[PDB]
């Protein structure tokens, strides 16, 4: 049974550097697999002993790379499932199977999490209209390349200035034939006039609808609330997580300060200290539409499916 | 204007071309009618009618001494030179279009500037712009000394030993000065410009802008060299063989030649130029070389990689093999040896 | 093939005398932490897995502490041999003692003691295997580097390194350090080789992470002179002639990695470390599970380990491992510093660029500037220290006694400048 | 003649009828070399000025018109025709040029239009060297007067300002603020700097090293960070590289997007500008007078993905680089000028005197 560790340890470890996997959705599908090694490769005298052990397990998890939590709130709902099949069957052992078709559920629904919110895209977006977005947020990828074979419209892509991570969407969309354009983030505000609704990805959904997003997007959400243009986050449910912002501010993975002031720059890095916050805040009262799984949504529906999705007597964990 | 096409140029512009003028047509050809053209007087005036010679409405001849060297007649031409001067050597047979490197100039303030294309390794810049560093192993043995103060201030340095430059400095009336007032400074290309880099470090420093090319070149000792100039000179000759009685039957392969010259039978010519109004009309074949002209030709010349200068004759019985034709060849009938030989 | 590291955990640059009393070099707590670990750590993410330590000198605490590594569990995908041998004190014994044992199969990746690092050799790793086995052999050795300017705190008064390479396949031409030569020296050996470009460079750092190739171990035995890396490629590079196979040169962009040598080394590399220059390792990530580095990193580059006690109005500004078990009062300005473990602290003490460790103590209104401390060294009211005053080994100073600059006090007599005290004078 | 360089590629829709101009269509790739209809010091500064090596608006100024005086003092008319027209029908075709390399900055506009001004002043009673001479020393009148003198008196009226304990909030280039900082220092002030910068043309550097290499401990972040930095600062303080009409203030790329992040966080926005730099024309809009430099340089630097491999053949893909945004009014409270510590929306009157 230690091949189960030692997959828990590949893991951990690709996870406890950078970028693995590169997908957000992807790392939600790995989680779920090993969730299930974890259950298929043990056993227990009462299934209280299998939450404490995924809670021992989803501990290690979060607290090693609390800037990616998506794998918290995945372990979160395996609790929630055990919980519910230990709730409903015994209010005791076959159920072990019970659990299994769960995941499979949970599991096979994620697989389809993309192309739903493609169905979404159609509505929206009448033609000839633009739209704003910061980053290469594959679901949004999926939305507008989704929306673009019946109408034709216009969508400028800022830049997270770290990274390029905000240009190889538009030479997807390019690949698209959607004639998109590429601007750096400072100018956002510069022509946030001529926007219609911003669309926008996201990387966590906190318990109160105030999504964490890739930095330089708390900027373009509080230009949006300035000129009231409306805000599309294009967030899948799994995403979610019932944190609730204010603890100890470990909020914002703090990359390689190299990215934004090379090494390559002399001796004045002896009293220059450094920032590069990769992750930001945007407050939850600017948020105006949560496109999901299940259709349109707002800043307070939120809790509805924290209230449903996750017990919440285990956001300690 | 700001410069004067000052042309340290001594010593003739061969071929079916005016070759040693070219320097002079080209900066002509982007304004510049100022040329000052200092001339060869170390025996006689065999150089100034020369230029009458030519078709250039503005142009200027300057007699010399016995030697003059670079910065020698450079101090010697100096009371003339008020401007910003643009020196110029010899053998500028080059399609650069000159706007580059002035273009550099007059962008970074530049106390000087050449032109390298592709002895004498040099250390450009990162930029390979600021250039840094400039000798040759006669200078120094092995050693390629370079103080630690630029490395410590310009931080990347590539090297070049692969050039060709062709002598051209953009300078400033100041450095005209500096070197007015240093009289043993005899030469720009040897002495002046390293002096000026090694002082590039002891803002109102001084500037060295080098430049890398990859289009023409300088010729020297060996001009049939500038048989590369011949084959693509026609083409600089677009607007700027061509002229001539021709046949159309003797072999014609990347050939020149003026009007009113050798036309008669039996000829050929293979990969080369001629010389114009001579006497090669005999039955004759190509030779693969240049001739200058009244070189009497005839009887099938078998000859290749040589030249056929002026003070030459041949016929009925004649064979040649790379011997060049100099002075003091009353000849009719000479198989000479593809190795070196002038006669 | 596997991918596995020689690795020798005593740099033989032995400076950190007295300091090298205590504990060896190598098991140096840079922030509250190994720096043999920060190296594994290193040698994980490149993603290596047989790596081969060596420590002759001091063998026995290494081995100590090292059995609890992060790399020493069972579970680790690291496994480690110390070869407790205590014969050699010149890498080159350690190289052909490598030969000796036939340990390392091919394409190894040598690296010395305390190497910070985050640099993914794979890169590197791979196009040193094209132009090896798309070349077969004509290689021995791809140096790796990384880019820098002259002026940064990374290159000390000591150390540097200025290098000629080539460009087209980037083989190294000539290395050489520079201790104050205002001028240099290259031969045209240079361009007698090839007339295509060759470039010069002062901008890379002293990274000594050389990959290299098992017939190094070669070029090592067949020749018992080298002692060094240095004297390796500087041996290699003049014996060009026959039998060379040059070294080829590579550099990075994105990483940091310092071979940290000297006491001003550790200092730049500590608190850029703090500053997350090397990110992913930095002490509120964890790397070792070891429990008490628990670090919770905080608002403006505060780090805080647990239960901090922090005292009343005590600012600090920023880059403070409060490491565990401190306790602090009232307006204790700290900045820079790292404040290990079982640290005391007075009042109205400022700490600027300060380097506490585990044991340390300080009563109140005791100044300290770009200082260092070891295991219980104390010092007391009103005290003051100056640049690299190091003390160590529990020294104790008395109070009202200020001190000057290397004050480098310690358990001996000859070679400290002064000995173990609760004054400042008399041993 | 003078042709205008292409308008590199195809702009935004909406942005059709700005320019977009490039680096390599180095004017100077057809003009003739002996700068004959172009003036010789007027062609080394379009030159040195469109590849990018003149860039601070002040800075930008400043070679103008050190170049404009050497233009002068070589200036001669034509046989008896008077100066004040003659001269500045030469002046049309250089102003041309200096456009046609690089668009003018207001600093620049209303240089250049005092210059018109005072050239078509001095009387056809002139002395030729005479009214040369009397130009010269007015030009530097001017100059020392509205840009050397000028920084001196902002810095008087900020130093008492900023407290000590209070961090500011410092973006780009802008020699008036790095000025300001530095003296405020010198005058023995206690405080943290944060610079924010804003790609392409990554700026804040200069002023960074002009602070560090003068003391003052400052932090670094780019400005798709700022959200993360203003529950620190007490002041933001931005430079203006131009101030409008109607209240606004124009700047580079990364300053409205400061001063809205910064009134949601409430916290105080200053300004610091200099009277002469003032333009008149109006807006409150985005797209009326935005240059677009060379969007090319835009292109990205990672592993080895130049994201933007081709700005072309991808004709579904377009760049821009708009200098410059214009924070409306409202934001931006405290904004000093040589003539007092005005509130922003009252900077009209004072200046339309």
């Amino acid at each position: 049974g230690s091949e189960l560790s030692e997959r828990i340890e590949s893991f951990v470890e690709t996870l406890k550097r950078g970028g693995g996997p590169r997908s957000s959705e992807e790392m939600a599908r790995e989680t779920l697999g090993l969730l299930r090694q974890i259950i298929t490769d043990h056993r227990w005298s009462n299934a209280g002993e299998l939450m404490e052990l995924i809670r021992r397990e989803g501990r290690r998890m979060t607290a090693a790379q609390p800037s990616e939590t998506t794998v918290g709130n995945m372990v979160r709902r395996v609790l929630k499932i055990i919980r519910e099949e230990y709730g409903r069957l015994h209010g005791y052992a076959q159920l072990q199977s019970n659990i299994i078709e769960a995941i499979n559920e949970l599991l096979v629904e994620l697989e389809g999490t993309m192309e739903n919110i493609a169905a979404q895209a159609l509505e929206h977006i009448h033609s000839n209209e633009v739209i704003m977005t910061i980053g290469f947020s594959r679901t949004v990828e999926a939305f507008l390349k989704e929306a673009a074979r019946k109408r034709k419209f216009h969508v400028i892509v800022a830049e997270c200035a770290p990274f390029c991570q905000g240009h190889e969407m538009a030479v997807n969309l390019s690949k698209a034939g959607i004639e998109t354009t590429v601007m750096t983030d400072a100018a956002i505000f510069a022509v946030m006039s001529r926007v219609n609704k911003v669309i926008i990805g996201t990387k966590t959904i906190l318990a109160n609808g105030a999504l964490r997003a890739v930095t330089g997007t708390h900027t373009l959400a509080l230009a949006a609330k300035h000129h009231s243009t409306p805000l599309i986050v294009c967030a899948p449910m799994f995403k979610l997580s019932p944190q609730f912002p204010n603890e100890e501010d470990s909020f914002h993975k703090f990359v390689a300060p190299e990215e934004v002031l090379p090494f390559t720059e002399g001796d004045i890095l002896e009293k220059v200290s450094v920032h590069c916050p990769v992750f930001d805040y945007v407050p939850p009262e600017l948020i105006t539409l949560f496109i999901s799984n299940i259709g349109g949504n707002a800043p307070s529906y939120i809790y509805r499916l924290m209230s449903e999705l996750y017990h919440p007597d285990d956001h300690v964990l | 204007m700001e410069f004067q096409a000052v042309v340290m140029a001594v010593g003739l512009p061969v071929g079916n071309k005016p070759l040693i003028w070219y320097p002079l047509n080209l900066l002509e050809r982007v304004g510049f009618e100022e040329v000052i053209v200092v001339t060869t007087r170390d025996v006689q005036k065999a150089l100034c009618a020369e230029f009458k010679m030519k078709m250039k409405p503005d142009i200027v001849c300057i007699p010399d001494d016995a030697d003059m060297g670079t910065a020698d007649s450079l101090r010697y031409i100096y009371p003339k030179l008020k401007t910003d001067v643009l020196v110029l050597s010899c053998d500028l047979i080059t399609d650069v279009a000159l706007h580059e490197v002035v273009d550099l100039f007059r962008a970074y303030d530049a106390s000087l500037a050449m032109l390298m294309r592709k002895r004498d390794f040099i250390g450009v810049d990162s930029t390979g712009k600021r250039l840094l560093f400039m000798a040759n192993e006669a200078d120094l043995d092995e050693e390629l000394v370079i103080k630690g103060s630029i490395l410590q201030k310009h931080p990347r340095i590539r090297f070049h030993t692969g050039l060709v430059d062709a002598h051209l400095y953009c300078l400033k009336k100041y450095i005209v000065d500096f070197l007015m007032e240093n009289g043993s400074i005899t030469s720009i290309r040897s002495e002046l410009i390293p002096y000026l880099v090694r002082k590039q470090f002891s803002l109102k420093s001084l500037d060295i802008y080098s430049f890398i090319k990859e289009a023409n070149t300088l010729n020297l000792a060996p001009y049939d060299a500038c048989w590369n100039a011949c084959r693509g000179d026609r083409w600089e000759d677009l607007s700027r063989s061509s002229a001539q009685i021709v046949s159309k039957h003797l072999v014609g392969v990347d050939s020149l030649i003026g009007p009113e010259t050798q036309i008669g039978e039996k000829s050929s010519i293979k990969r080369s130029v001629i010389g114009s109004s001579c006497l090669i009309k005999d039955r004759v074949t190509i030779t693969n070389c240049l001739l200058m002209n009244s070189v009497t030709v005839e009887e099938g010349s078998n000859i290749q990689g040589s030249v056929i200068c002026n003070n030459a004759v041949i016929e009925k019985g004649a064979d040649i093999k790379d011997c060049l034709i100099g002075s003091g060849q009353r000849i009719e009938a000479k198989a000479k040896r593809v190795n070196e030989v002038i006669v | 093939p596997p991918l596995q590291a020689v690795l020798v955990a005593d740099s033989f640059d032995r400076r950190f005398f007295p300091i090298s009393k205590d504990q060896p070099r190598v098991l140096l707590p840079l922030a509250n932490v190994a720096l043999i670990d920060y190296t594994l750590e290193f040698l994980t993410a490149t993603g290596v897995q047989e790596t081969f330590v060596f420590c002759c000198w001091k063998a026995a605490q290494i081995k100590e502490h090292l059995l609890k590594s992060k790399w020493c569990r069972p579970t680790s995908l690291n496994v480690v041999r110390i070869i407790t041998s205590e014969l050699y004190r010149s890498l080159g014994d350690v190289l052909r003692d490598v030969d000796a044992k036939a340990l390392v199969r091919s394409d190894f990746l040598l690296v010395y003691g305390d190497v910070i690092s985050n640099i993914n050799i794979t890169r590197a790793l791979e196009e040193h295997r094209l132009r090896r086995k798309l070349e077969k052999n004509v290689s021995v050795m791809t140096m790796i580097f990384k880019e820098s300017s002259p002026s940064h705190p990374t290159r000390c008064h000591e150390d540097n390194v200025v290098v000629a390479v080539d460009s087209t396949t980037n083989r190294v031409l000539h290395f050489q350090k520079t201790q104050g030569l205002r001028r240099f020296a290259f031969p045209l050996s240079l361009f007698q080789g090839s007339s295509d470009g060759v470039e010069v460079r002062y901008d890379l750092l002293d990274c000594h992470i050389s990959i290299c190739s098992p017939q190094v171990a070669q070029l090592f035995t067949d020749n018992f002179d080298y002692q060094t890396r240095d004297d390796f490629v500087r041996g290699l590079l003049v014996n060009e002639e026959i039998l060379g196979n040059q070294i080829h040169m590579h550099v990075t962009a994105k990483e940091y990695g310092a071979r940290v040598s000297n006491l001003h080394m550790y200092s730049a590399v500590c608190a850029d470390v703090i500053r997350r220059w090397v990110y992913p390792l930095t002490p509120e990530a964890n790397f070792t599970d070891s429990t008490t580095q628990s670090c919770t990193h905080s608002r403006h580059n505060i780090y805080r380990g647990p239960e901090v006690s922090l005292g009343h109005g005590s600012i600090l500004e920023e880059n403070v491992l409060l490491g565990s078990g401190t306790v602090i009062g009232s307006n204790c300005f700290i900045t820079n510093s790292v404040i290990g473990p079982g640290c005391h602290i007075g009042d109205n003490v400022v700490l600027d660029q300060t380097y506490l460790w585990q044991g340390v103590r300080v009563a109140a209104g005791a100044q300290i500037h770009q200082s260092l401390l070891c295991d219980n060294a104390e010092v007391k009211e009103r005290v003051t220290l100056k640049p690299r005053s190091v003390l160590t080994s529990q020294v104790v100073v008395g109070p009202n006694i200020t001190l000057p600059e290397g004050s480098v006090i310690s358990l001996h007599p000859p070679d400290a400048e002064e000995d173990e005290d609760d004054g400042e004078f008399s041993d | 003649q003078v042709p205008t360089r292409k308008d590199y590629g195809s702009k935004v829709s909406l942005f059709s009828h700005l320019p977009q101009y490039s680096r390599q269509n180095s004017l100077t790739q057809f003009m003739s070399i002996p700068s004959s209809v172009i003036h010789p010091a007027m062609v080394r500064l379009g030159l040195q000025y469109s590849q990018g090596l003149v860039s601070g608006s002040n800075a930008r100024c400043i070679a103008l018109l050190r170049a404009l005086q050497q233009v002068i003092q070589d200036y001669t008319t034509p046989p008896n025709e008077e100066l004040s027209r003659d001269l500045v029908n030469k002046l049309k075709p250089y102003m041309s040029f200096l456009t046609q390399c690089r668009p003018l900055s207001a600093s620049m506009h209303n240089a250049i239009k005092f210059l018109n001004k005072e050239i078509t002043s001095v009387g056809s009673s002139k002395r030729e060297e005479e009214a040369k001479s009397e130009l010269r020393a007015a030009i530097d009148r001017y100059v020392q007067e509205k840009i050397v003198l000028a920084a001196q008196a902002i810095s008087r009226f900020a130093y008492q300002k900023i407290s000590n304990g209070d961090v500011i909030l410092v973006y780009g280039c802008s020699s008036l603020v790095s000025r300001i900082l530095q003296e405020a220092w010198t005058e023995g002030r206690r405080f943290r700097v944060v610079v924010v910068d804003s790609r392409p043309w990554l700026e804040g550097r200069h002023t960074l090293r002009s602070l560090v290499h003068a003391g003052v401990p400052a932090s670094y972040l780019l400005i798709p960070a700022a959200s993360y930095v203003l529950p620190e600062v007490s002041k933001v303080l931005l430079g203006a590289h131009a101030l409008l009409a109607n209240g606004s203030v124009m700047s580079r790329v990364g300053t409205a997007q400061l001063a809205l992040v910064a009134r949601a966080h409430n916290v105080p926005v200053l300004v610091c500008c200099e009277t002469y730099k003032f333009c008149e024309r109006v807006q409150t809009d985005a797209f009326v007078s935005n240059e677009l430099d060379d969007p090319d340089d835009l292109q990205c630097k990672r592993g080895e993905h130049v994201a933007l491999a081709n700005w072309q053949n991808h004709a579904s893909l377009r760049l821009l680089n708009l200098v410059y945004d214009v924070t409306p009014p409202e934001l931006v409270d405290l904004v000093i000028t040589e003539l007092g510590m005005i509130p922003c929306s009252s900077v009209p009157v004072v200046l339309r005197v």
